Protein backbone atom coordinates (compact mmCIF):
# COMPACT_ATOMS: atom_id res chain seq x y z
CA UNK A 1 0.00 0.00 0.00
CA UNK A 2 2.59 2.55 0.87
CA UNK A 3 5.84 2.09 -0.99
CA UNK A 4 9.34 3.17 0.59
CA UNK A 5 11.74 4.42 -2.02
CA UNK A 6 15.63 4.48 -0.71
CA UNK A 7 18.11 6.09 -2.59
CA UNK A 8 20.46 5.19 -3.44
CA UNK A 9 20.47 1.00 -3.78
CA UNK A 10 24.47 1.43 -2.47
CA UNK A 11 26.87 4.23 -1.89
CA UNK A 12 31.18 4.99 -1.21
CA UNK A 13 31.89 7.40 1.32
CA UNK A 14 35.40 7.95 2.74
CA UNK A 15 36.14 8.18 6.44
CA UNK A 16 34.38 11.14 7.84
CA UNK A 17 32.31 11.84 4.57
CA UNK A 18 28.66 13.18 4.99
CA UNK A 19 26.73 10.05 4.21
CA UNK A 20 23.03 10.53 3.38
CA UNK A 21 19.94 7.68 2.71
CA UNK A 22 16.73 9.09 1.26
CA UNK A 23 13.66 7.38 1.59
CA UNK A 24 10.47 8.39 -0.14
CA UNK A 25 7.18 7.23 1.26
CA UNK A 26 4.51 7.30 -1.49
CA UNK A 27 1.64 9.02 1.08
CA UNK A 28 1.91 10.55 4.16
CA UNK A 29 3.14 8.52 7.25
CA UNK A 30 4.08 11.39 9.56
CA UNK A 31 7.09 10.15 11.55
CA UNK A 32 6.91 6.66 11.42
CA UNK A 33 9.67 5.69 9.83
CA UNK A 34 12.67 4.13 11.36
CA UNK A 35 15.96 3.11 10.03
CA UNK A 36 17.56 -0.18 10.66
CA UNK A 37 21.32 -0.96 10.18
CA UNK A 38 21.97 -4.91 9.27
CA UNK A 39 25.66 -6.51 9.08
CA UNK A 40 26.05 -9.08 7.25
CA UNK A 41 25.01 -12.63 8.61
CA UNK A 42 23.18 -10.60 11.12
CA UNK A 43 19.58 -9.39 11.71
CA UNK A 44 18.89 -5.69 11.53
CA UNK A 45 19.18 -3.47 14.60
CA UNK A 46 17.33 -0.17 15.20
CA UNK A 47 18.92 2.74 14.86
CA UNK A 48 16.26 5.39 14.41
CA UNK A 49 13.21 5.48 15.49
CA UNK A 50 9.84 8.20 14.63
CA UNK A 51 12.46 9.72 11.84
CA UNK A 52 14.71 11.75 14.13
CA UNK A 53 14.76 9.73 17.48
CA UNK A 54 18.57 7.80 18.75
CA UNK A 55 17.85 4.54 20.31
CA UNK A 56 20.23 3.47 22.62
CA UNK A 57 23.50 2.16 21.73
CA UNK A 58 23.72 4.26 18.41
CA UNK A 59 26.45 6.94 18.18
CA UNK A 60 25.51 10.27 17.50
CA UNK A 61 26.66 10.55 14.36
CA UNK A 62 24.10 8.88 12.77
CA UNK A 63 20.68 10.67 12.63
CA UNK A 64 17.66 11.05 11.01
CA UNK A 65 15.44 14.11 9.73
CA UNK A 66 12.00 14.45 8.31
CA UNK A 67 8.28 14.24 8.34
CA UNK A 68 5.79 13.40 6.19
CA UNK A 69 6.81 11.49 2.59
CA UNK A 70 10.44 12.64 2.56
CA UNK A 71 13.20 11.26 5.05
CA UNK A 72 16.22 11.09 5.27
CA UNK A 73 18.78 9.32 7.17
CA UNK A 74 22.59 10.30 7.74
CA UNK A 75 25.85 9.43 8.70
CA UNK A 76 27.45 12.80 9.36
CA UNK A 77 31.16 11.10 9.89
CA UNK A 78 31.82 7.60 8.00
CA UNK A 79 33.37 5.53 10.15
CA UNK A 80 34.52 1.60 8.40
CA UNK A 81 32.71 0.31 11.13
CA UNK A 82 29.28 1.60 9.84
CA UNK A 83 29.80 0.17 6.53
CA UNK A 84 26.60 -2.30 6.37
CA UNK A 85 23.03 -2.39 4.78
CA UNK A 86 20.67 0.02 5.71
CA UNK A 87 17.01 0.20 5.44
CA UNK A 88 13.85 2.42 6.31
CA UNK A 89 10.67 1.27 7.59
CA UNK A 90 7.37 2.81 7.80
CA UNK A 91 4.78 1.86 10.27
CA UNK A 92 1.99 4.72 8.90
CA UNK A 93 0.31 1.70 7.15
CA UNK A 94 1.06 -1.58 7.95
CA UNK A 95 4.68 -2.21 8.02
CA UNK A 96 7.02 -1.89 4.37
CA UNK A 97 10.98 -1.71 4.20
CA UNK A 98 12.79 0.46 1.46
CA UNK A 99 14.91 -1.54 -0.76
CA UNK A 100 18.04 -1.08 1.50
CA UNK A 101 21.24 0.91 0.62
CA UNK A 102 24.59 -1.03 1.47
CA UNK A 103 27.26 1.33 2.63
CA UNK A 104 31.07 0.45 1.45
CA UNK A 105 34.06 2.44 3.01
CA UNK A 106 36.47 4.15 0.75
CA UNK A 107 39.95 3.76 1.55
CA UNK A 108 43.96 3.80 0.04
CA UNK A 109 44.73 1.19 -2.65
CA UNK A 110 46.35 -2.02 -1.24
CA UNK A 111 47.44 -4.79 -3.43
CA UNK A 112 46.53 -8.82 -2.78
CA UNK A 113 48.43 -11.26 -1.07
CA UNK A 114 48.27 -14.14 -3.52
CA UNK A 115 48.46 -17.74 -2.61
CA UNK A 116 48.11 -20.93 -4.70
CA UNK A 117 47.06 -24.44 -3.38
CA UNK A 118 47.42 -27.47 -6.14
CA UNK A 119 44.49 -30.34 -5.94
CA UNK A 120 44.80 -32.06 -2.74
CA UNK A 121 45.40 -36.06 -2.84
CA UNK A 122 42.04 -36.88 -1.03
CA UNK A 123 40.34 -34.96 -4.15
CA UNK A 124 42.36 -36.54 -6.60
CA UNK A 125 41.60 -39.68 -5.30
CA UNK A 126 37.93 -38.69 -5.50
CA UNK A 127 38.03 -37.83 -8.86
CA UNK A 128 38.21 -34.44 -8.80
CA UNK A 129 40.77 -31.79 -9.00
CA UNK A 130 40.26 -27.84 -8.06
CA UNK A 131 43.49 -24.98 -8.17
CA UNK A 132 42.39 -22.71 -5.63
CA UNK A 133 43.40 -19.05 -5.99
CA UNK A 134 43.55 -16.88 -2.67
CA UNK A 135 43.75 -13.07 -2.58
CA UNK A 136 43.70 -11.45 0.91
CA UNK A 137 43.19 -8.42 1.71
CA UNK A 138 43.17 -6.19 -0.84
CA UNK A 139 41.38 -2.35 -1.90
CA UNK A 140 39.66 -1.94 -4.08
CA UNK A 141 37.14 -4.82 -4.75
CA UNK A 142 37.68 -4.91 -8.17
CA UNK A 143 40.43 -7.93 -9.14
CA UNK A 144 40.65 -10.07 -11.81
CA UNK A 145 41.84 -13.91 -11.42
CA UNK A 146 42.86 -15.40 -14.87
CA UNK A 147 43.32 -19.20 -14.62
CA UNK A 148 45.75 -20.72 -17.54
CA UNK A 149 46.88 -24.11 -17.95
CA UNK A 150 49.47 -24.48 -20.07
CA UNK A 151 49.26 -21.37 -21.22
CA UNK A 152 45.30 -21.84 -22.37
CA UNK A 153 43.02 -19.72 -21.02
CA UNK A 154 40.70 -21.50 -18.46
CA UNK A 155 36.39 -20.28 -19.22
CA UNK A 156 33.74 -21.55 -17.21
CA UNK A 157 35.95 -24.05 -14.91
CA UNK A 158 36.33 -21.50 -12.13
CA UNK A 159 34.51 -19.67 -9.27
CA UNK A 160 34.95 -16.48 -7.30
CA UNK A 161 34.46 -15.91 -3.86
CA UNK A 162 34.67 -12.37 -2.61
CA UNK A 163 34.29 -11.32 1.15
CA UNK A 164 32.89 -8.86 2.76
CA UNK A 165 34.04 -5.52 3.68
CA UNK A 166 36.22 -5.93 6.87
CA UNK A 167 34.63 -3.57 9.22
CA UNK A 168 38.50 -2.86 10.29
CA UNK A 169 40.91 -2.60 7.37
CA UNK A 170 37.79 -1.72 5.05
CA UNK A 171 40.00 -4.32 2.70
CA UNK A 172 38.48 -7.30 0.44
CA UNK A 173 39.69 -11.25 -0.13
CA UNK A 174 39.18 -13.13 -2.62
CA UNK A 175 39.10 -17.09 -3.63
CA UNK A 176 39.15 -18.30 -6.70
CA UNK A 177 38.88 -21.80 -7.46
CA UNK A 178 39.12 -23.53 -10.79
CA UNK A 179 38.01 -27.35 -10.56
CA UNK A 180 38.82 -29.76 -13.51
CA UNK A 181 38.44 -33.38 -13.84
CA UNK A 182 41.34 -35.85 -12.74
CA UNK A 183 41.10 -36.85 -16.52
CA UNK A 184 42.12 -33.27 -17.59
CA UNK A 185 44.20 -32.45 -14.78
CA UNK A 186 46.76 -35.07 -15.73
CA UNK A 187 46.77 -34.38 -19.11
CA UNK A 188 48.17 -30.86 -18.26
CA UNK A 189 51.59 -29.49 -16.91
CA UNK A 190 51.04 -25.75 -15.93
CA UNK A 191 48.68 -24.36 -13.72
CA UNK A 192 48.77 -20.69 -12.74
CA UNK A 193 46.71 -17.93 -11.64
CA UNK A 194 47.04 -14.63 -12.94
CA UNK A 195 46.02 -11.70 -10.52
CA UNK A 196 45.39 -8.19 -11.83
CA UNK A 197 44.59 -5.79 -9.75
CA UNK A 198 44.98 -1.95 -8.79
CA UNK A 199 47.59 -2.11 -6.59
CA UNK A 200 50.03 -4.13 -8.60
CA UNK A 201 51.82 -2.79 -10.93
CA UNK A 202 52.19 -5.36 -13.21
CA UNK A 203 49.93 -8.89 -13.31
CA UNK A 204 50.80 -11.24 -10.32
CA UNK A 205 50.99 -14.91 -11.21
CA UNK A 206 51.24 -17.62 -9.20
CA UNK A 207 51.96 -21.19 -11.06
CA UNK A 208 53.20 -24.73 -9.94
CA UNK A 209 53.88 -27.86 -12.23
CA UNK A 210 51.68 -30.85 -11.36
CA UNK A 211 52.87 -33.08 -9.13
CA UNK A 212 56.00 -31.25 -8.04
CA UNK A 213 54.71 -29.42 -4.81
CA UNK B 1 17.25 -10.86 28.63
CA UNK B 2 14.07 -11.36 25.95
CA UNK B 3 15.32 -13.76 23.04
CA UNK B 4 13.61 -14.89 20.25
CA UNK B 5 15.18 -17.95 18.48
CA UNK B 6 13.45 -19.33 15.01
CA UNK B 7 12.99 -22.94 14.26
CA UNK B 8 11.87 -24.18 11.11
CA UNK B 9 13.30 -26.59 8.31
CA UNK B 10 16.81 -25.85 6.18
CA UNK B 11 14.50 -27.10 2.73
CA UNK B 12 10.99 -27.24 1.66
CA UNK B 13 9.75 -29.01 -1.26
CA UNK B 14 8.32 -26.41 -3.74
CA UNK B 15 4.47 -25.74 -3.66
CA UNK B 16 4.75 -27.39 -0.26
CA UNK B 17 3.92 -25.32 2.91
CA UNK B 18 6.71 -23.74 5.12
CA UNK B 19 6.40 -23.90 8.76
CA UNK B 20 8.65 -21.57 11.10
CA UNK B 21 8.24 -21.67 14.77
CA UNK B 22 9.90 -19.02 17.15
CA UNK B 23 10.73 -19.59 20.87
CA UNK B 24 10.35 -16.77 23.00
CA UNK B 25 12.15 -16.45 26.59
CA UNK B 26 12.26 -13.62 28.87
CA UNK B 27 8.65 -11.79 27.81
CA UNK B 28 4.80 -13.37 27.85
CA UNK B 29 3.91 -13.20 24.41
CA UNK B 30 0.45 -12.64 25.70
CA UNK B 31 1.07 -9.63 27.08
CA UNK B 32 -0.93 -6.86 26.09
CA UNK B 33 2.36 -4.38 25.62
CA UNK B 34 3.76 -5.95 22.33
CA UNK B 35 3.21 -7.83 19.18
CA UNK B 36 4.62 -10.22 17.53
CA UNK B 37 5.78 -10.36 13.51
CA UNK B 38 7.77 -12.46 11.35
CA UNK B 39 10.08 -10.71 8.56
CA UNK B 40 12.00 -12.06 6.05
CA UNK B 41 15.11 -11.44 3.36
CA UNK B 42 15.84 -13.14 0.34
CA UNK B 43 19.42 -13.18 -0.31
CA UNK B 44 20.84 -10.31 -1.46
CA UNK B 45 17.61 -8.26 -1.47
CA UNK B 46 15.73 -6.42 1.08
CA UNK B 47 13.98 -7.12 4.42
CA UNK B 48 9.78 -8.19 3.90
CA UNK B 49 7.39 -7.98 7.27
CA UNK B 50 5.21 -10.93 6.92
CA UNK B 51 3.03 -10.94 9.95
CA UNK B 52 2.16 -9.97 12.86
CA UNK B 53 0.29 -11.41 15.76
CA UNK B 54 -1.34 -10.24 19.00
CA UNK B 55 -2.68 -12.21 22.12
CA UNK B 56 -6.30 -10.61 21.28
CA UNK B 57 -5.65 -13.33 18.15
CA UNK B 58 -6.00 -9.92 15.95
CA UNK B 59 -3.26 -10.52 13.08
CA UNK B 60 -1.30 -7.96 10.30
CA UNK B 61 -0.81 -9.25 6.99
CA UNK B 62 1.92 -8.11 4.27
CA UNK B 63 -0.47 -7.57 1.25
CA UNK B 64 1.46 -9.64 -1.18
CA UNK B 65 1.52 -12.41 1.50
CA UNK B 66 -1.85 -12.64 2.89
CA UNK B 67 -3.22 -15.20 0.78
CA UNK B 68 -0.43 -17.73 1.33
CA UNK B 69 0.64 -16.78 4.93
CA UNK B 70 -0.97 -18.14 8.42
CA UNK B 71 0.32 -16.63 12.03
CA UNK B 72 -0.65 -17.65 15.25
CA UNK B 73 0.42 -17.82 19.00
CA UNK B 74 0.60 -20.54 21.31
CA UNK B 75 0.71 -18.49 24.83
CA UNK B 76 1.06 -21.95 27.20
CA UNK B 77 4.34 -22.97 24.60
CA UNK B 78 5.04 -19.14 24.80
CA UNK B 79 5.77 -19.64 20.96
CA UNK B 80 4.18 -17.63 17.81
CA UNK B 81 4.16 -19.47 14.13
CA UNK B 82 4.21 -18.54 10.46
CA UNK B 83 2.75 -21.34 7.54
CA UNK B 84 3.46 -19.86 4.10
CA UNK B 85 2.09 -21.77 1.54
CA UNK B 86 2.89 -22.52 -2.01
CA UNK B 87 6.42 -21.64 -1.84
CA UNK B 88 8.75 -21.32 -4.76
CA UNK B 89 12.40 -20.24 -4.99
CA UNK B 90 10.88 -16.64 -4.58
CA UNK B 91 10.62 -17.60 -0.94
CA UNK B 92 13.94 -18.51 -0.32
CA UNK B 93 15.21 -16.45 2.68
CA UNK B 94 16.42 -15.80 5.87
CA UNK B 95 13.12 -15.63 8.16
CA UNK B 96 13.63 -13.62 11.32
CA UNK B 97 10.83 -13.66 14.23
CA UNK B 98 10.60 -10.28 16.11
CA UNK B 99 8.94 -8.10 18.91
CA UNK B 100 7.04 -4.96 18.10
CA UNK B 101 4.40 -2.60 19.32
CA UNK B 102 7.01 -1.10 21.25
CA UNK B 103 6.24 2.49 22.07
CA UNK B 104 2.86 2.60 20.33
CA UNK B 105 -0.37 0.29 21.04
CA UNK B 106 0.48 -0.81 17.12
CA UNK B 107 3.23 -2.70 15.65
CA UNK B 108 5.65 0.37 15.14
CA UNK B 109 9.31 -1.56 14.69
CA UNK B 110 11.22 -4.25 15.01
CA UNK B 111 13.10 -5.00 18.53
CA UNK B 112 14.77 -7.47 19.09
CA UNK B 113 15.05 -9.96 16.32
CA UNK B 114 15.67 -13.64 16.58
CA UNK B 115 18.96 -14.79 14.75
CA UNK B 116 17.27 -15.87 11.57
CA UNK B 117 16.33 -19.23 10.04
CA UNK B 118 17.13 -19.81 6.66
CA UNK B 119 14.84 -21.74 4.43
CA UNK B 120 15.13 -22.83 0.80
CA UNK B 121 12.93 -24.22 -1.18
CA UNK B 122 14.47 -26.58 -3.41
CA UNK B 123 13.50 -30.14 -4.88
CA UNK B 124 16.74 -30.83 -3.85
CA UNK B 125 18.09 -33.14 -0.46
CA UNK B 126 21.07 -31.91 1.51
CA UNK B 127 24.69 -33.11 0.07
CA UNK B 128 27.39 -32.74 2.54
CA UNK B 129 30.77 -31.08 1.75
CA UNK B 130 33.52 -32.97 0.81
CA UNK B 131 36.21 -31.57 2.96
CA UNK B 132 40.06 -31.48 2.00
CA UNK B 133 43.14 -30.40 3.50
CA UNK B 134 45.19 -28.09 0.95
CA UNK B 135 48.84 -27.45 1.39
CA UNK B 136 50.71 -24.09 0.06
CA UNK B 137 52.66 -24.88 -3.01
CA UNK B 138 53.27 -20.67 -2.90
CA UNK B 139 55.72 -19.25 -1.01
CA UNK B 140 55.34 -19.48 2.57
CA UNK B 141 54.90 -15.78 3.79
CA UNK B 142 57.30 -13.91 6.18
CA UNK B 143 57.61 -16.33 9.03
CA UNK B 144 53.78 -17.63 9.32
CA UNK B 145 51.92 -20.96 7.39
CA UNK B 146 49.52 -20.58 5.38
CA UNK B 147 47.06 -23.98 5.15
CA UNK B 148 43.72 -24.02 3.58
CA UNK B 149 40.43 -25.83 3.72
CA UNK B 150 38.50 -26.87 0.70
CA UNK B 151 34.73 -27.67 1.31
CA UNK B 152 33.75 -28.56 -2.14
CA UNK B 153 29.69 -29.51 -3.31
CA UNK B 154 27.39 -29.01 -0.60
CA UNK B 155 23.73 -27.95 -0.37
CA UNK B 156 21.92 -25.98 1.10
CA UNK B 157 25.23 -23.04 0.66
CA UNK B 158 23.97 -22.18 4.43
CA UNK B 159 24.73 -22.66 7.38
CA UNK B 160 28.55 -23.07 6.40
CA UNK B 161 30.63 -22.76 9.22
CA UNK B 162 34.34 -23.48 8.96
CA UNK B 163 36.24 -22.89 12.30
CA UNK B 164 39.98 -24.17 13.30
CA UNK B 165 41.58 -25.73 16.49
CA UNK B 166 44.20 -22.63 15.91
CA UNK B 167 43.18 -19.27 16.92
CA UNK B 168 44.35 -16.18 19.13
CA UNK B 169 47.66 -14.16 18.89
CA UNK B 170 49.07 -14.82 15.55
CA UNK B 171 46.48 -16.66 14.16
CA UNK B 172 44.01 -15.14 11.42
CA UNK B 173 40.99 -17.47 9.97
CA UNK B 174 39.68 -16.41 6.27
CA UNK B 175 36.04 -17.60 5.31
CA UNK B 176 34.67 -17.05 2.03
CA UNK B 177 31.19 -16.83 0.79
CA UNK B 178 30.02 -20.31 -0.85
CA UNK B 179 29.97 -20.14 -4.70
CA UNK B 180 27.91 -22.04 -7.12
CA UNK B 181 29.71 -24.46 -8.82
CA UNK B 182 29.98 -24.29 -12.18
CA UNK B 183 29.61 -27.85 -12.11
CA UNK B 184 25.84 -27.61 -11.49
CA UNK B 185 23.52 -27.03 -8.17
CA UNK B 186 26.49 -27.66 -5.50
CA UNK B 187 28.38 -24.91 -4.15
CA UNK B 188 31.79 -24.62 -3.07
CA UNK B 189 34.05 -22.17 -0.64
CA UNK B 190 37.27 -22.31 1.10
CA UNK B 191 38.95 -21.26 4.50
CA UNK B 192 42.20 -20.30 4.95
CA UNK B 193 44.55 -20.14 8.09
CA UNK B 194 47.46 -18.38 8.35
CA UNK B 195 49.40 -19.03 11.99
CA UNK B 196 52.80 -18.46 13.06
CA UNK B 197 55.07 -21.01 11.68
CA UNK B 198 56.07 -22.13 15.64
CA UNK B 199 52.14 -22.96 15.86
CA UNK B 200 52.31 -25.05 12.63
CA UNK B 201 55.53 -27.14 12.61
CA UNK B 202 56.47 -30.32 10.69
CA UNK B 203 54.92 -33.48 11.20
CA UNK B 204 51.80 -31.73 13.41
CA UNK B 205 48.86 -30.64 12.00
CA UNK B 206 45.63 -28.64 12.37
CA UNK B 207 42.17 -29.39 12.38
CA UNK B 208 39.49 -27.52 10.56
CA UNK B 209 36.00 -27.90 11.65
CA UNK B 210 33.33 -27.88 8.76
CA UNK B 211 30.00 -27.48 10.52
CA UNK B 212 27.22 -27.57 7.64
CA UNK B 213 23.45 -27.84 7.79
CA UNK B 214 22.05 -29.60 10.44
CA UNK B 215 24.82 -32.52 10.36
CA UNK B 216 27.92 -32.99 12.60
CA UNK B 217 30.48 -30.76 11.93
CA UNK B 218 33.46 -33.29 9.85
CA UNK B 219 36.53 -32.51 11.31
CA UNK B 220 39.91 -32.79 8.85
CA UNK B 221 43.36 -32.96 8.77
CA UNK B 222 45.36 -30.18 7.86
CA UNK B 223 49.63 -30.99 7.62
CA UNK B 224 51.52 -28.18 8.46
CA UNK B 225 54.43 -27.97 6.07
Amino acid sequence: DIQMTQSPSSLSASVGDRVTITCQASQDIRNYLNWYQQRPGKAPKLLIFDASNLETGVPSRFSGSGSGTHFTFTISSLQPEDIATYYCQQYGELITFGGGTNVQMKRTVAAPSVFIFPPSDEQLKSGTASVVCLLNNFYPREAKVQWKVDNALQSGNSQESVTEQDSKDSTYSLSSTLTLSKADYEKHKVYACEVTHQGLSSPVTKSFNRGEC
Amino acid sequence: QLQLQESGPGLVKPSETLSLTCSVSGESISNSAYYWAWIRQPPGKALEWIATVYYTGRTYHNPSLKSRVAISMDTSKNQFSLKLRSVTAADTAVYYCARTGIVVTTPDWFDPWGPGALVTVSAASPTSPKVFPLSLCSTQPDGNVVIACLVQGFFPQEPLSVTWSESGQGVTARNFPPSQDASGDLYTTSSQLTLPATQCLAGKSVTCHVKHYTNPSQDVTVPCP
